């Protein structure tokens, strides 16, 4: 979608694999700010907005 | 049905697709 009709998505209730999306070289920024893109399947969280 | 009128800011959206039915429901811990 457009940017100012920005879509969200809640994210809840899964385990998340996020090794595929740091593996994957198509993306050619992924900043990650107070978190380490490393680190991540460690942590826990209530829930996720994309 | 008419349970409420309206329903929003969901959070938790879970769906499953002569007698006595008990029930024992407890909040702890969130
Ligand atoms: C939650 O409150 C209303 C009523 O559900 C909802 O329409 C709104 O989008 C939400 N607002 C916030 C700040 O969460």
């Amino acid at each position: 979608a457009s940017v100012y009709a920005w879509n969200r998505k809640r994210i809840s209730n899964c385990v998340a694999d996020y090794s595929v999306l740091y593996n994957s070289a198509s993306f050619s920024t992924f900043k990650c700010y107070g978190v380490s893109p490393t680190k991540l399947n460690d942590l826990c969280f209530t829930n996720v907005y994309a | 049905f008419r349970v409420y009128s309206s329903a929003n800011n969901c959070t938790f959206e879970y769906v499953s697709q002569k007698n006595l039915r008990e029930f024992v429901f407890k909040n702890i811990d969130g």
